[PDB]
């Protein structure tokens, strides 16, 4: 009751799958002082690579009409990155796209 | 630095896409949160 296991957001393996690679392009980076930014992040829905300064990454499903096999990158969430970090969602989230959903299609 | 091609995409993502996607898909989900 007070924790649960949020079936609905487990989006696959995706989740650590795509953190891990995150993970090691964090220390490793590729960026050092000419051009700035985040060192990658994972949301809800979608895969981030690191990102510049003042960047809005816009990561949509593959295919918008037939949504079946969720591989990665899905939701088209346009999130910035400045220089402190991360910015907001917007377009928002609150489940962004369908892919653990039953019947998506009408 | 994606500016050049995201500026108009400001125009069917939290315009569009927002009630689009986020409404046709679903209808008795939304339990994750």
């Amino acid at each position: 009751m007070g924790s649960m296991a949020h079936s609905d957001g487990i989006f696959k393996k995706e989740q650590a799958m795509c953190l891990e690679k995150i993970q090691r392009a964090n220390e490793l980076m590729g960026f050092n002082d000419s051009s700035p930014g985040c060192p990658g992040m994972w949301d809800n829905i979608t895969c981030w690579k690191p990102a510049h300064v003042g960047e809005m990454v816009l990561v949509s499903c593959p295919e918008l009409f037939r949504i079946f096999n969720p591989d990665q990158d899905m939701g088209v969430v346009s999130r910035n990155c400045t220089e402190d970090g991360w910015s907001e969602p917007f377009p928002h989230y609150f489940d962004a796209c369908g892919f653990d959903e039953y019947e998506s299609e009408t | 630095f994606t500016d050049s091609y995201s500026r108009y995409r400001k125009q069917m993502a939290v315009k569009k896409y927002l009630a689009a996607v986020l409404g046709k898909r679903y209808k008795q989900r939304v339990k994750n949160k």
